[PDB]
């Protein structure tokens, strides 16, 4: 069902923040 | 001639009752009846949830105009005074027109007056500009001293009628502070209104005993705790990031706006919650519904404080830079919620049936968790220094 | 350790908020019934509207508490933030515990958990001074640079567990903008809440003609616009008054807590004045009744600019002392509204049979003369000068 | 009937208002 797809979707979420924080990191 | 701060506060106050206003409707609903009359009840729960978003992005953006007008505009008034004045009072229309509208889509006269209130908020925000730019002194210092301000006068009359922008930080501050704490007290409002034990109510279903009526209530008590004391330190979490804040870009301010249209939702989240239903898979999906929409406005502050990282040179305070003496300790305090509430929704998953429990317990949790952030990041850094 | 400044207004927010709850009843209620089910209904309304000014009153008892005590602590920090969050959560309880005792006076339980709160909000207060005294540095630079600051320790604890002493002028306006904006905006609520025609409700009672139906609701949407404007126009002048102040006073405190508490009634007095009766007589009754709430709501406003100038000296900025360069318009700013309401009112003993007339055109007046009036008093001046 | 009296109550008010902006007048 959707809830196993919705977490995927927050999980994506999260993915993307953590991106962005390690972007800003390297850039430094 | 005096400073506009204080006309400004009133209108962030004015703006966030206005956006927040189709709110009422959702949690005044007739939230659960048994035997599942779900099946034509949710069309309707569901058309008032949008139109409670798409109201609050409009009234939202209608704010930030009224920002960038007056952050060009830099003195007030008694004339300006009163042009405000006019311009939040047609703007408190706009939640009502577009509610009409899509309730009589097809009738043209709903589309008509929200197109009328539209152009009267494009036409008081003119006549403030004519204003202000016929007596030079008025605008902001940087506008008055330069020479090109005749192609200004009519560049923001264009715009009232771009990630890096600036914003106001003071009325970032003020609008969220308002919403805050519209949505914090939400559902005491009601229980004041309609949960007095009537003495009726209570000389028959109770004879007499008003301790038995009062406890009848106790669920809806219950969902007002934890209501206020999660949208509390969400707004605490607000408060602690944006102490530390230069500059405020739009992103950041579209980002902001994310994060309080999903703290709206809250309120009718905790009454579902309380509101126990005949089998506890309904209470599971509850939960889950809870914590989806906590994570959801808690991310996006995480989110915008990671965008505000990418210039952090510039937008941020020195103290919260890369390597700096509380960049630890602010990414722990604007990550804590989102870990709580995606481990609470996992465990729905994987232990569901110790779900709801587990979700109580974060809720005693989190609060302790941030009382306690600095000692307990101390704590794990001395720890993972030498490993 | 970060200034405090937005902890405070989120506080004032709060405490707005708490503070008003209690009008939502009266605006709320059963308006007006045909043939006269006054005689029991009326009893009902009084209730209710004393219930009102008793919660309001012990609201800004509260409040005035909270700002002393955090006019003494200079700084916050992490812990005190949540302490002052639990302090606002448990305020938040005092009007529905209020209107529990009110409404079972002989249950001991009512009482018992009136007093539950204020030993809560007082326990909470003790512990926020208790921490602040414990870490020097949060102190305000004044009492952590005396020597006596043992003695306060205890003193201030004493107050928490006149009429020259100041309050905090900031935590005025921010309290006052608030109660402006809630009351403001108060029956737009309702009118979104439930006055959007229902397709079924057009398509019988006015056989679908959409224009019909909205327009059968004429009198709400006047009410609306009249309450919006006099509450504006109110806060235009408490604005200007406010902008020359340098100290406020706790007798300024008390006089403008009289003048939120009076204006907190115009919603209800509109929305009267538009719930047309059967016979004129009672359209007369009403705009007395309005005329004297305005004159209630605005002649404290000018108590309070009075009672300012008793010390001018040192409390006010020079250009409103006497002989200032505008300390004659400032007067007429603040007298403007006590004399067109009594005006109003005589009209209805001299004039009556034109008193809805004379008030609906006192209405157009009022803001006209707002918008005109420095240059009418220096027309008047110019005149008066030479006789 | 009342309404004369309250308008006598409202008299009253300003009246007092009167005094105290006389009084700081004269204190000056």
């Amino acid at each position: 069902l959707i809830p196993i797809a919705v977490g995927g979707a927050l999980a994506g979420l999260v993915l993307i923040v953590l991106i962005a924080y390690l972007v800003g990191r390297k850039r430094s | 001639i005096q400073c506009s701060q204080r006309m400004l506060s009133f209108s962030d106050a004015l703006l966030s009752i206005i956006a927040t206003v189709m709110i009422l409707p959702v949690t005044h609903t007739e939230i659960s009846p048994e035997q599942q009359f779900d099946r034509s009840v949710q069309r309707l729960l569901a058309t008032r949830i949008a139109v409670y978003l798409m109201t609050f992005l409009i009234v939202t953006v209608a704010w930030a105009a009224h920002t960038r007008l007056f952050q060009v505009v830099g003195k007030t008034d008694d004339t300006l005074a009163l042009l405000n004045l006019a311009c939040m009072m047609t703007i408190t229309f706009l939640p009502y027109t577009f509610s009409l509208m899509v309730t009589f889509p097809d009738v043209p006269l709903g589309i008509f007056l929200f197109c009328v209130c539209v152009i009267a908020i494009g036409v008081v925000q003119a006549l403030i500009v004519g204003y202000a730019f016929h007596f030079p002194h008025l605008l902001s210092p940087q506008i008055q001293r330069s020479a090109h301000r005749a192609l200004y006068r009519r560049h923001v009359l264009g715009i009232v009628l771009d990630l890096h922008e600036p914003l106001s930080k003071e009325r970032v501050e003020a609008f969220s502070d308002g919403v805050y704490a519209i949505v914090a007290t939400l559902l005491i409002l009601d229980i004041c209104e309609d949960n007095v034990p009537d003495p009726k109510d209570v000389k028959e279903r109770f004879s007499g005993s008003l301790v038995a009526a009062l406890s009848a209530t106790g669920p809806r008590f219950l969902a007002y705790f934890g209501s206020f004391a999660t949208v509390g330190l969400l707004w605490f979490a607000h408060h602690s990031l944006f102490l530390h804040v230069r500059k405020a870009t739009r992103a950041m301010g579209l980002l902001n706006t994310l994060s309080l249209a999903f703290v709206g939702g809250l309120p009718l989240a905790y009454q579902q919650t309380s509101a126990f239903a005949r089998q506890p898979r309904d209470e599971l999906e509850r939960v889950r519904v809870s914590c989806t929409i906590i994570f959801l406005a808690s991310i996006f502050q995480l989110a915008m404080w990671t965008t505000a990282l990418l210039h952090q040179a510039e937008t941020l305070q020195p103290s919260v830079w890369f390597g700096g003496r509380e960049h630890v300790l602010m990414f722990a305090k604007l990550a804590l919620y989102p870990c709580a509430s995606l481990l609470a929704f996992a465990s729905t998953c994987l232990l569901s049936r110790f779900s709801v429990g587990i979700f109580h317990l974060m809720q005693i949790a989190v609060p302790c968790a941030f009382l306690l952030l600095r000692l307990l990041v101390g704590l794990a850094l001395a720890t993972l220094r030498v490993l």
